[PDB]
């Protein structure tokens, strides 16, 4: 009823993610800094995890 | 001249066509609160003339996999018996004057499923084929009551002659004599004609659609002359002309209106409508029929 | 009865200037209603009333034949009406801009425009802002 | 709407009936995630576009109740004033159109008159005919204008005759009837467990209403 | 409460019988729904003579968006981007800078109404009345890219509807 | 409706009735004629935008 | 000459015959298929500009796509469209078949029904009133007069 199986936890075959949107990514675990423009701390309590930046460019139409 | 009166009479059939689809659409518009074609034409007089136009200079979708054979076979049938149907009424004279009139016109609905088999069997598709199948199955089925009703009715008449139904009602009409029938008449040209509530189903198109609302005026005026008859005086015809085309106008205008005004029948519901109440009644009014000329001793002279 | 009916009729082909208008009319709007004149546009369009219809039918306006540049004879349609009129004839007010006009700004059109897509004077979108970035510009002269 | 339909049939009689839907999902509950509660709600008027204000009022009696807030009386009287005119339109809708497949056709203009007359109700109100979002957490947003109780107290006393003069139409006809009688029958206990709810609890004898 | 729509038990006496079968025999309900028919036919039609007959609208309408202008002639709108922050589409583009004089102006304000949704949003979060929703509905195009407004084409249509923009507000602000 | 304490919904699952009778439709039109879905599926009173979300 | 003025007539012939007979399929995806049939209601009545109320796909003149498109839906308003005889016009209605509208930013939404058939009239609404969408209509009649395919026969 048990199978007590031994191996590190894979579920990247499926999630359904792009080949090159999994090994190429480099994500970010990090605390947010205070925003200095207050002194107000509720937004430094939890952790957040983000994507690397990528390439943002113009429409040719309507800029 | 006869080709004159062939063609005077051919196209004013044609013109009359046309013009009852934007009768049609008017009628069924102020029944439902608003207004048919007034913008094409002083009164929507131009639309039926913008509908052809379009239609004639529309692109054709041949199957380029179907028999073009029966394809195109199958609209020139339909078209001819329309048209060909016409010529055994009396107005108050007949273009051919035939002693079996009446024989000849069902011999002419019997005729008239082929062009409907011959579209659905040609059309290269399965579900086309299914329909064509119900509806030659209804129009058989219909038509035979259609058959017994015109016998049981013309029993009074005392031939099959056209012309004779005006000397036969030259005093009543043959509505007082047999309503009853005529209810079944008329509710079995409804439904050969797949009218509401039994319609269940570019060039070609459009003659099949002439041949369909052709049928529908001439069984309009073939139950006027049949239940309504005119007083026909042999110095005038030009009344009773008038009469008759005022009856089929009340009667194509009726069609229309049951179009307008009543939901659609369920294909077994149609079919156990007629084969459980139609056929019983009509076999019952026959056979009443048959035995009420020689009770009253009141039998028709021609023989 | 039918009489009266019929002198009705008579009537609305009297009151559109005889039988010529009574078919200009005819063929133009779909109608020969006579109603009273409300107001005349600097455009052409003409502004008729009748209380007696009921509602949606009792205000109604017959198009001038030269808009700003094209032949409205025949072509026709809702934007063709000034924003005045626009506000009497769509029954978002009761007064007529002849009774009391709009409040006058220098900033606002004197000349009222249709719908003009399909045509030159087609609005074409564009970006409204300036260059970000400023590129560096090599100079003229030679460096050996 | 739009709705794909796989059957099995043997004749004229249907063996089985599979409907295949999400030809309309625009994957809503996701986008919702990403806007704050007001602008929210808007999308709860084209979940059910036939009755928009039940949505809006069902979203913000919901979000209230968390808040722990309530709205004033008169909020509450106008929510179950345009409740009950929404309510009128959904079942003209419903009717109209079930007539229009079974092919009658000419009530569902008869109705649409007074449809449009709704709409000129719910324009009046919010300036919108259809998707009004007039109805938010907080209360009515703009409150009645003067002359519209006196409207809607007309329009409601014609009302009657309307559905009077559809219920010639369909109520005894024998088409209608041999059409509808008999058909789709559920019953109680099957009804419960595969969760209906509304009309199609109440035509099995429920006696159940929110 | 609650009611029986259908918990009616026919009578069964010979008279009622009979009256059935007559119901079925001759279609007496057939020719009332008939009767009905005809004399919907016989009453005037509610339909309107569009273009030449408009249906009635309500100085509350949403339609075309505008942007006004005070009556001195400087744009209200101060680049606040309230309506870009409240707007569910996402259908607002805001772009500011300070202007040669100082003030605080836009350069750039795009809406594209491929995307909006026209709830009124906009209109009711901006703090100046800058932006409005106006009366115009008959603003159909031919073209996708027309109907991407930017600063330009927002102040032309309010220099082109601050008439009935300005009556409307004025017989509707005090609802707000 | 689920709120972690933001100003944005952190869950929001919408229940229609359309979904439950479009998943009995199938149930109720056992042993009937093809034509009679329809009816079946008028007197559901079916919105798509509700069944889908 | 007379061989520009005989094409010339007939031309306007033939667009006036095209023009005053619109025969739409409507695509009802979504809630502006409401608005669509309130145009079809007494107070506008659609039938009485000639064009008629729900015709078969396969006589029909004009599309009309009323509702959101969706990635599951796509390619059966493509299938549709490619029967459709010609001359075949496309009319977007309202802003869900615009350009993604309040879905816009949606993994099963299509950004705009532009991308799958061409489209000859944007009505811009959210819904489009059932005047609105008239205008429209009336719009396309218009563009369709101002077409000249005689003309350029003659001229090529
Ligand atoms: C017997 C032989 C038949 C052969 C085939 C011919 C078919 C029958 C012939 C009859 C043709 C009918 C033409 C009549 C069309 C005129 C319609 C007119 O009323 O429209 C106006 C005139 O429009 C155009 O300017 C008229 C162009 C029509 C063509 C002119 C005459 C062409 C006849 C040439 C026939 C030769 C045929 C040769 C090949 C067989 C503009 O109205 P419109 O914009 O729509 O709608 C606006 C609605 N409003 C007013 C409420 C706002
Ligand atoms: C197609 C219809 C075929 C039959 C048409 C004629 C029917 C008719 O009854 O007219 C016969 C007519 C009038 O006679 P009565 O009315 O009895 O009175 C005259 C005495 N005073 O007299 C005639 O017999 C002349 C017609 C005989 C020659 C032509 C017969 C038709 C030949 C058709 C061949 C082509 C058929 C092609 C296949 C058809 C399958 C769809
Ligand atoms: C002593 C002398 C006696 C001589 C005879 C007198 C006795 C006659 C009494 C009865 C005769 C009248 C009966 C005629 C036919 C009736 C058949 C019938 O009843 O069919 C109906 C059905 O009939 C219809 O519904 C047909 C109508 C369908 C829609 C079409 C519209 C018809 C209404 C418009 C008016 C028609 C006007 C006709 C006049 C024609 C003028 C030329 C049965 O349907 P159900 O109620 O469902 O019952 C079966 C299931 N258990
Ligand atoms: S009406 Fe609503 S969706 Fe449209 S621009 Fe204004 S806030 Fe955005
Ligand atoms: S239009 Fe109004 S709300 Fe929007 S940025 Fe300008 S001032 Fe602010
Ligand atoms: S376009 Fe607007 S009115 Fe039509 S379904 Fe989409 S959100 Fe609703």
């Amino acid at each position: 009823q048990l199978i007590a199986v031994d191996e590190k936890l894979d579920i990247t075959t499926l999630t359904g993610v792009p080949e090159e949107h999994i090994k190429t990514r480099k994500v970010r675990i990090f605390v947010p800094a205070r925003n200095n423009m207050q002194s107000g701390v509720n937004n430094t309590k939890k952790w957040k995890m983000e994507f690397d930046t990528r390439e943002r460019w113009e429409n040719p139409l309507m800029g | 001249m006869f080709m004159i009166n062939i063609l005077s009479l051919i196209i004013p059939i044609l013109l009359a066509v046309a013009f009852l689809t934007l009768v049609e659409r008017k009628v069924l518009g102020y029944m439902q609160l608003r207004k048919g074609p007034n913008v094409v034409g002083p009164y929507g007089l131009l639309q039926p003339i913008a509908d052809a136009l379009k239609l004639f200079t529309k692109e054709p979708l041949r199957p380029a996999t179907s028999s073009i054979s029966m394809f195109i076979i199958a609209p020139i049938l339909a078209l001819s018996l329309a048209l060909t149907m016409w010529v055994p009424l009396p107005m108050p004279y007949p273009l051919i004057n035939m002693n079996l009139g009446v024989l000849f016109m069902l011999a002419m609905s019997s005729l008239a499923v082929y062009s409907i088999l011959w579209s659905g069997w040609a059309s290269n598709s399965k579900y086309a084929l299914i329909g064509a199948l119900r509806a030659v199955a209804q129009t058989i089925s219909y038509e035979v009551t259609l058959a017994i009703i015109l016998l049981s009715v013309l029993l009074m008449n005392g031939s099959y002659t056209l012309s004779t139904l005006i000397t036969t009602q030259e005093h009543i009409w043959m509505i007082f004599t047999s309503w009853p029938l005529a209810m079944m008449w008329f509710i079995s040209t409804l439904a050969e004609t797949n009218r509401a509530p039994f319609d269940l189903t570019a060039g070609p198109f459009a003659m099949f659609f002439m041949a369909e609302y052709a049928n529908i005026i001439m069984m309009n005026a073939f139950t006027a002359i049949l239940f309504l008859g005119a007083s026909h005086d042999p110095h005038t015809p030009e009344l009773y002309t008038i009469n008759f085309v005022l009856k089929t106008l009340a009667l194509t205008i009726t069609f229309l209106w049951i179009r307008a005004s009543y939901p659609r029948f369920r294909y077994d519901q149609l079919m156990h409508l007629l084969w459980k109440s139609f056929l019983p009644l009509t076999l019952a009014l026959c056979m009443w029929h048959i035995s009420l000329p020689i009770m009253t001793a009141s039998i028709p002279p021609q023989s | 009865e039918l009489v009266q009916v019929l002198r009705r009729g008579l009537q609305q082909v009297s009151g559109h200037g005889g039988l010529r208008g009574y078919l200009r009319v005819l063929f133009r709007a779909n109608d020969v209603r006579v109603g009273t004149l409300v107001g005349e546009d600097k455009y052409g369009n003409k502004y008729y009333e009748d209380n007696k219809q009921f509602f949606g039918r009792h205000r109604w306006v017959i198009y001038t034949t030269e808009m700003n540049g094209r032949d409205t004879f025949w072509d026709v349609d809702g934007s063709m009406v000034p924003p005045e009129w626009h506000r009497w004839l769509h029954c978002m007010t009761d007064d007529p801009p002849t009774t009391k006009p709009p409040t006058a700004r220098k900033y606002i059109w004197t000349n009222h425009k249709f719908n003009v897509s399909g045509t030159p004077q087609q609005y074409v979108p564009y970006s409204t802002t300036r260059k970000k970035i400023q590129e560096w510009v090599p100079p003229s002269t030679p460096y050996k | 709407g739009v709705l794909r339909l796989v059957m099995e049939l043997s004749g004229e009689m249907v063996r089985k009936c599979d409907p295949h839907i999400g030809l309309l999902h625009r994957g809503t509950e996701k986008l919702i995630e990403y806007k704050t509660y007001l602008q929210a709600l808007p999308y709860f008027d084209r979940l059910d576009y036939v009755s928009m204000m039940c949505n809006e009022q069902a979203y913000s009696l919901a979000v209230e109740k968390l808040l722990n807030i309530q709205p004033p009386p008169r909020a509450q009287w106008i929510r179950v004033l345009f409740g009950e005119i929404t309510r009128l339109l959904n079942h003209i809708m419903a009717v109209t159109t079930h007539a229009l497949d079974i092919g009658a056709m000419t009530p569902f203009f008869w109705m649409f008159e007074e449809r449009e007359k709704m709409f000129e109700f719910y324009e009046r109100v919010s300036g919108a005919r259809m998707h009004a979002a007039y109805i938010r957490p907080g209360g009515v947003h703009q409150d009645l204008p003067l002359g519209l109780l006196d409207d809607i107290y007309e329009f409601s006393k014609n009302f009657s005759f309307r559905i009077d003069e559809l219920e010639e139409m369909l109520t005894n006809n024998r088409i209608w009837r041999n059409r509808t009688v008999d058909i789709g029958v559920v019953t109680a206990e099957d009804a419960l467990n595969y969760g209906f709810s509304g009309v199609m609890l109440r035509g099995s004898g429920i006696q159940w209403d929110l | 409460t609650y009611k029986f729509v259908n918990m009616r038990e026919p009578s069964m006496d010979m008279k009622s019988v009979t009256d059935r079968a007559a119901q079925t025999l001759l279609w007496t309900e057939l020719v009332r729904g008939l009767g009905m028919t005809l004399s919907y036919l016989f009453r005037e039609p509610a339909t309107i003579n569009y273009p030449f007959e408009k249906g009635p609208l309500s100085p509350r309408f949403r339609g075309e968006h505008a942007l006004r202008r005070y009556p001195s002639g400087e744009e209200r709108c101060i680049a606040c981007k309230l309506c870009e922050a409240v707007c569910p589409a996402q259908a607002i583009t805001i772009e500011a800078e300070p202007r040669a004089d100082g003030s605080r102006r836009t350069t750039r304000y795009d809406i594209d109404m491929t995307k909006c949704i026209y709830c009124g949003f906009c209109q009711e979060a901006c703090p100046v009345d800058a932006i409005v929703e106006g009366p115009n509905f008959e603003f159909s195009t031919e073209t996708h890219e027309e109907l991407l407004y930017n600063k330009e084409k927002l102040l032309n249509n309010g220099d082109k509807w601050e008439a009935e923009i300005a009556a409307n507000i004025q017989a509707d602000y005090l609802y707000r | 409706l689920v709120s972690d304490g933001s100003s944005r919904p952190y869950r929001c699952k919408i229940k229609a009735p359309g979904f439950a009778h479009l998943a009995g439709l199938d149930k109720m039109s056992k042993g009937h004629m093809l034509a009679d879905v329809v009816a079946i599926i008028g007197t559901q009173d079916i919105v798509f935008g509700e069944v889908d979300r | 000459s007379r061989g520009e003025y005989v094409v010339a007539k007939l031309d306007d012939l033939v667009n006036w015959a095209r023009r005053s007979s619109l025969w739409p399929m409507t695509f009802g995806l979504a809630c502006c298929a409401v608005e669509m049939m309130h145009m079809a209601a007494p107070r506008y009545d659609m039938d009485r500009f000639g064009v008629v109320f729900r015709a078969s796909p396969r006589q029909s003149d004009v599309m009309i796509v009323a509702g959101t498109l969706t990635n599951k839906m796509a390619p059966a308003l493509r299938k549709v469209y490619d029967q459709m005889p010609e001359p075949r016009y496309v009319v977007s209605m309202g802003s869900c078949a615009n350009g993604g509208g309040y879905y816009h930013y949606s993994y099963s939404v299509v950004r705009g029904c532009d991308r799958i058939v061409p489209v000859d009239i944007y009505v811009p609404g959210c819904p489009p009133t059932a005047e609105a969408l008239l205008y429209g209509i009336l719009q396309l009649q218009r563009k369709i007069k101002r077409e000249k395919r005689l003309r350029i026969w003659y001229r090529r």
